């Protein structure tokens, strides 16, 4: 329902027109070589890399902020699009690192873009199992998290949600003693909070990419699909 | 620093082994010169009540063993690696650290002795000696001729191998030292169990006896010395000259076209008995009778007497139809049918080696001409036999220079075997000695290739039962060149091939265990001792001129270079190709098995073991079945189809 | 009275017969009976005489439990992991079937990690006055056990010689992976053990609450251990491995401040001062890393990183010592005597002087007591979870 960011399961069961089939993975995959473009020729923090990308976005009918209500074209666009796209660039290992690499930046793209308050009911409805804490007991932990801070410097806990975690899921992070750990339950800044969810997201990309090419010689019988699996690289 | 042997004092030749095998032993430890013995250890030795001589310095060590064998004055020496590496220790520390009357170690007074099997033979003048690896290579074929494999193979035991880094550790505590010369002790156990159930004395004195020669080169191998002896023996008694020692090149068998595939019907597989024996025998060819000077001699005149070759390779035959018939025997022991088995083997080979030295270039006997005939005469009479079994209205698949099988296309026991028995009346009356026998009944036969094909054989028991027994020749999983994961997926596929299912529900079976495969290849729950290669060495490593290209021989080197035992000519060598990270090709890439559990930058190559050794094999068994082919099997495994085949879009 | 060892297969016939407690054996390794077969698919191995050392063995119930190891009479019992199929059939089992799914998380302690701090004993051998450091370490990591992770389920043994294992058996943590063991055994190092470095203790100015509060508990021990126990600061030999964690330029004023004194206290009272006058013109908490070298536990990472890995089964015999492996009572750790353990020869004189309880008739009685004690609370969890 949150349709301007989504981990992509549950495949889609409506029926489409060839020429919209072709259009959507076209679109696609400029928008995903475009990607590449704004993220070799500029940095990742400056303001005119979030201009264009979000122009190009507008441009060819893809979601973004969620202020607007009913935008279902472009969350169903977005939808059918990567499960299209999943099929051609599963063959080769050259073509998943691409895939997965710039889909990765695509998703940071469209997560630092949630305004402040929207993202608590998105983790719920991505099946993540996370939690926040109230101000009382941000205050009445704030020396214990702030001692336990990485190198980050300063003891100012700002206005930066601390997100409440089960431990086993943030393996990266108390391993080298970076985090406050507490009734086996992990505090970490909302900074961080990023590296685990891309993290989490590429295992099961990939393992959907690995089920999808298995079982692709059945989907080549079909005669209408030859030209599209075989020259999205051509 | 440590020796320990074992001694029998009745050991009869003419009787099996006697038990237990050994009644008296002993053991001498040295330390190796910096280090001094763990305390207590006099007082240990004192109560465990172990036969252990302790030694000052290396010199005393071995002098007590050149006085010990004096007074035991053993006749026949058994040992493991003597002739290679443990004989040319104990000669060159008796020179450099001068120790007192060498030639006691055989059983002749020398004054100087020579260095370098022609220094060791001489130097041991007066006793036998026996190496289990030789007499191994020459009776039984394994996957490696070590001790580790023959003790786990012939004796079907495992042993426990005590490296050379360990050594200097266990020398802080008695115990240590103690398990130390308790390991030396059980390898020499091993060694004494494994002559005695291969039964090399005996063999050896047997053959001896055949050939006339002496026993102690019996020992070292090589079949062309016992025909020169032979051969010798026979011309001498008939009041002749011989010749004066010394101071592909021609055609051979025939092979017919398989037609390769798929068979669910029974297989007739007719066979010769003794094919170039009996063609000797029979055509009366010997150096005597038959002209010489590439070019085929003609067939002597048949009113001419028997010749020398044929006489004497005649008691051989017999011998070997005499050892069959006690084979024929009912409620034998176990051990006994396999060391009849090897008897018969051995006699087999060398009645067949008679005919091999006439082809040796080097051979006191050399005549091309005769193999040449004999060869000419067995593709004559394979295309004779061939043509008048096709004209009987069956078909033949496969041949080679002594068989023929025959498709029956029947389904009942009984007449397949009046066929069969019909086909070798009609061969067997032509032919004076020569004789037919009906070596096998195939149930299903998958035939790859020329020499390559697996099938399930017939083993009657009673009242017209039968059980079915898998056999192979020539496949990939016969090899000693394939890792073991390779070999057991093959092994599987043409188990499932084989079977009597349905030809739907193999197909699905092979899916399944392929993608069950693949998942766990790369989930890594397999050991690594299923990732090795075995390769055997030519010429020495040192000696390769392209060691840089090959796998085997760079682990070689290596192995020569850091461990200890340094291995030669002969020897096997296990590689397993592994991830460097530094972008060389996979022949460049091998590494030893223990450097890969020691070092932390290697790990298993998945790619290689998954896209080039278990894919070739399952492509090339099924290659004769139907809806199964190299791009489905890189699917399943989880591979890129798009190197193998592929192509057009 | 000293152990012998030349008694010991006779005594062993006898332990195994009427000493051993196979009922609460079975009771904790069959969990409750809830999963299919959670014990026909463990993992044990067997010390038998001649240093035969056999790997797989599995039992069927109680019955073969009793009479298998009765007809073998090992030496030591170790303890595996949970397999996919039943351990001694592995020989038929399918190509790459067979691996590992769940076992406990072990932890073990050993004295030969001390060798570097340790004035008295022998690499092998402990005193009673230096035990203590022992559990120096229980207190740091049956905390963290306890309070950061929240495991709750924990068993401490006696390993016989020269340390104490520690089971955590939560319901959780027997399926963890090992990635996930890797980084709680990271989480509880701080001595970075190098190629013989002197300086082996290394922190920043920011400080994690978890080494602090393991501060604030050897502050309470250090002070009879270090100063007064061990007397590190006796003479030079004494302190200059002390000053040599120290920085150079500060041993100018050490030596001449140890020089002038008579006993340790006084010692270590002038080098907390010259440390706290280093920290104010100069942060790097000077004083607390000698107490963290000399002091902080230290854990194997092979032991503990495997999920395959064997480890010695409580109430089993070491061949050396004699002593039974016993479990520590968590609620007394400061009131455990080493030396106190029973020893089978003992425990087998008093069965000798003498529904089957004759354990109870031994000293060995308050000493299954907390394993019956550890039983019935895990059986508390057992209930309360999947009942509610
Ligand atoms: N190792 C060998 N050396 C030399 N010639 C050989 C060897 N093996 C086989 N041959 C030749 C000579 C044989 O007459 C011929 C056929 O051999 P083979 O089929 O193995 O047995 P065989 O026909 O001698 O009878 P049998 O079945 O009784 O062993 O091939
Ligand atoms: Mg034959
Ligand atoms: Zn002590």
């Amino acid at each position: 329902y949150p349709h301007c960011l989504q981990f992509y399961l549950q495949p889609p069961s409506e029926n489409i027109s060839l020429i919209e089939f072709e259009n959507l993975a076209i679109d696609r995959v400029k928008l995903l070589k475009s990607v590449e473009n704004l993220g070799v020729s500029y940095v990742k923090g400056t303001e005119q890399y979030q201009s264009k990308l979000e122009s190009e976005l507008r441009k060819l009918k893809f979601s973004y902020r969620e202020n607007l209500e009913d935008e279902y074209e472009p969350r169903r666009r977005d939808h059918i699009s990567h499960f299209i796209l999943r099929l051609a660039y599963c063959q080769s290992e050259e073509l998943r690192r691409w895939f997965i690499q710039q889909e990765m930046d695509l998703l940071r793209f469209r997560f630092s873009i949630l305004p402040k308050d929207k993202i608590q009911d998105f983790l719920k409805d991505s099946q993540l199992q996370f939690e926040a804490i109230s101000d009382e007991e941000k205050t009445l932990r704030e020396q214990e998290i702030v001692a336990s801070s990485p190198s980050l410097s300063g003891l100012k806990l700002g206005f930066e949600s601390i997100y409440k975690i089960p431990f086993a899921d943030a393996l990266d992070l108390f391993r080298g003693r970076k985090v406050y750990l507490e009734d086996g339950f992990a505090y970490v800044p909302l900074k961080d909070i990023v590296a685990i969810i891309l993290n989490e997201f590429r295992a099961k990309l990939s393992k959907a990419l690995a089920l999808t090419a298995r079982s692709l010689p059945a989907v080549q019988s079909d005669e209408r699909l030859q030209p599209l699996l075989n020259h999205l690289s051509h | 620093i440590a020796m320990a042997a074992l001694v029998h004092h009745s050991f009869a030749l003419d009787k099996a082994a006697p038990k237990p095998p050994f009644q008296s032993h002993f053991c001498v430890v040295s330390k190796p010169k910096d280090c001094i013995f763990p305390y207590a250890f006099k007082e240990v030795i004192e109560k465990k009540n172990v036969k252990v001589e302790v030694a000052a310095t290396e010199r005393t060590l071995l002098g007590f063993f050149l006085a010990k064998v004096h007074k035991i004055d053993p006749d026949i020496i058994v040992g493991h690696n003597i002739y290679g590496f443990e004989l040319e220790v104990l000669l060159q520390r008796i020179n450099v650290c001068k120790a007192p009357h060498w030639s006691k170690i055989g059983r002749l007074k020398r004054s100087n002795m020579p260095k370098l099997g022609f220094g060791e033979r001489n130097a041991t003048c007066g006793r036998m000696i026996c190496d289990v690896e030789i007499s191994a290579k020459e009776l039984i074929r394994c996957k490696s001729y070590h001790l580790s494999e023959l003790v786990q193979q012939i004796l079907k035991t495992e042993r426990v191998v005590i490296p050379m880094e360990n050594i200097q550790n266990m020398y802080s505590e008695s115990s240590q030292l103690l398990y130390l010369l308790e390991h030396t002790w059980k390898d020499a156990k091993f060694i004494l169990q494994i002559m005695c159930e291969l039964n090399v004395l005996p063999l050896a004195l047997q053959i001896t006896n055949i050939a006339g020669n002496i026993m102690s080169r019996t020992l070292m191998g090589g079949r062309s010395e016992r025909n020169e002896f032979l051969l010798l023996h026979a011309f001498y008694e008939n009041n002749y000259i011989v010749p004066d020692k010394q101071i592909a090149a021609y055609a051979g068998g025939l092979v017919l076209d398989p037609k390769v595939g798929f068979y669910d019907k029974f297989i007739l597989l007719l066979d010769f008995n003794s094919l170039y024996p009996s063609i000797i025998q029979e055509f009366n060819i010997c150096f005597t009778t038959v002209q010489r000077v590439e070019q085929i001699p003609e067939l002597p005149d048949p009113s001419l007497e028997m010749g020398i070759l044929p006489r004497e390779i005649r008691k051989l035959v017999e011998r070997r139809k005499q050892v069959k018939q006690l084979m024929k025997q009912q409620d034998l022991n176990p051990d006994l049918i396999l060391q009849y088995d090897i008897r018969q083997k051995a006699l087999k080979l060398t009645a067949n080696s008679m005919y091999g030295c006439l082809g040796f270039s080097y051979s006191r006997f050399y005549a091309k001409p005769l193999a040449a005939l004999v060869t000419y005469k067995g593709r004559e009479i394979l295309m004779h036999t061939k043509e008048m079994v096709q004209k009987m209205n069956l078909e033949v698949i496969y041949g080679d220079t002594d068989s023929i099988m025959i498709n029956t296309n029947s389904t009942n026991l009984e007449e397949v075997f009046k066929l069969g028995n019909k086909v070798k009346s009609e061969v067997n009356k032509l032919y004076k000695l020569l004789e037919i026998d009906i070596d096998g009944v195939f149930k299903s036969l998958l035939l790859l290739k020329k020499k390559k094909y697996a099938a399930l054989v017939v083993e009657p028991t009673s009242d017209g039962n039968y059980v079915t027994k898998q056999e192979l020749k020539g496949l990939d999983i016969v090899r000693r060149d394939w890792c073991d994961l390779a070999k057991d997926t093959g092994n599987f596929v043409i188990g499932q091939i084989l079977s009597d299912q349905s030809r739907d529900t193999i197909v699905e079976n092979i899916q399944k265990r392929l993608i069950e495969i693949g998942e766990n290849v790369l989930n890594g729950s397999v050991p690594v001792s299923q990732f090795e290669i075995n390769k055997a060495l030519t010429k020495d490593p040192q000696d390769y001129p392209d060691k840089k290209s090959l796998p085997h021989v760079h682990v070689a080197l290596w192995i020569n270079s850091q461990g200890g035992r340094k291995v030669k000519a002969g020897d096997t060598v296990s590689y397993v190709i592994c991830q460097d990270g530094s972008n060389l090709t996979a022949s460049q890439r091998a590494y030893a098995p223990e450097q890969l559990q020691k070092q932390d930058n290697l790990t298993i190559d998945t790619q290689y073991y998954l896209a080039q050794q278990i894919h070739p094999v399952v492509a090339r068994i099924c290659e004769p079945i139907d809806g199964i082919d190299a791009v489905l099997i890189a699917t399943w495994l989880g591979l890129d189809p798009t190197q193998f085949r592929v192509h057009h879009y | 009275e000293t152990f012998d060892p030349t008694e010991l297969p006779e005594l062993l016939k006898l332990y195994y017969r009427r000493l051993f407690p196979y009922s609460q054996y079975y009771r904790w390794l069959n969990y409750g009976g809830v999963i299919k077969n959670y014990f026909q698919h463990r993992e044990f191995s067997f010390t038998l005489k001649d240093d035969i050392y056999i790997r797989y063995q599995s039992f069927n119930n109680q019955s073969d439990l009793e009479k298998e190891m009765q007809k073998m009479n090992p030496y030591k019992i170790d303890i595996g992991a949970v397999y996919s199929h039943r351990p001694n059939q592995h020989n038929t089992v399918k190509l790459g079937a067979f691996q590992a799914q769940e076992k406990e998380l072990v932890f073990d302690i050993d004295m030969t990690d001390y060798d570097d701090v340790r004035r008295c004993c022998s690499s092998a051998d402990i005193c009673p006055k230096c035990w203590t450091l022992m559990t120096m370490a229980i207190r740091i990591i049956d905390r963290a056990l306890k309070e950061d992770f929240g495991f709750k389920h924990r068993l401490w043994v006696y390993s016989g010689r020269r340390g104490v294992h520690c089971w955590v058996c939560d319901e959780s943590v027997r399926k963890l992976s090992s990635a996930v063991r890797s980084g709680i055994v990271e989480y509880l190092s701080l001595v970075k053990g190098g190629q013989d470095v002197k300086k082996k203790v290394h922190l920043s100015e920011k400080i994690h609450p978890f080494i602090r509060k393991s501060i604030n508990i050897i502050k309470k021990y250090f002070e009879e251990y270090a100063l007064v126990n061990q007397d590190i600061l006796e003479n030079k030999e004494s302190w200059d491995k002390i000053l040599a964690l120290v920085p150079e330029t500060i041993h100018d004023e050490l030596q001449q401040s140890f020089q002038k004194s008579h006993n340790s206290l006084q010692r270590w009272e002038h080098l907390k001062k010259v440390a706290s006058r280093y920290q104010n013109n100069i942060g790097p908490w000077l004083e607390w890393e000698i107490m963290l070298q000399y002091c902080f536990p230290r854990l194997d990472i092979n032991v503990s990183k495997g999920i395959n890995h064997l480890l010695k089964s409580p109430f089993s015999v070491h061949p050396k010592t004699g002593r039974i492996s016993v479990p520590i009572d968590l609620q007394k750790v400061d009131q455990f005597d080493p030396f106190t353990v029973p020893t089978i020869s003992f425990i087998c004189r008093e069965l000798d002087a003498i529904r089957t309880r004759d354990y109870k008739k031994t000293s060995l009685a308050p000493y299954v007591k907390v394993f019956e004690h550890f039983l019935e609370n895990l059986d508390k969890s057992r209930k309360g979870e999947l009942l509610k």
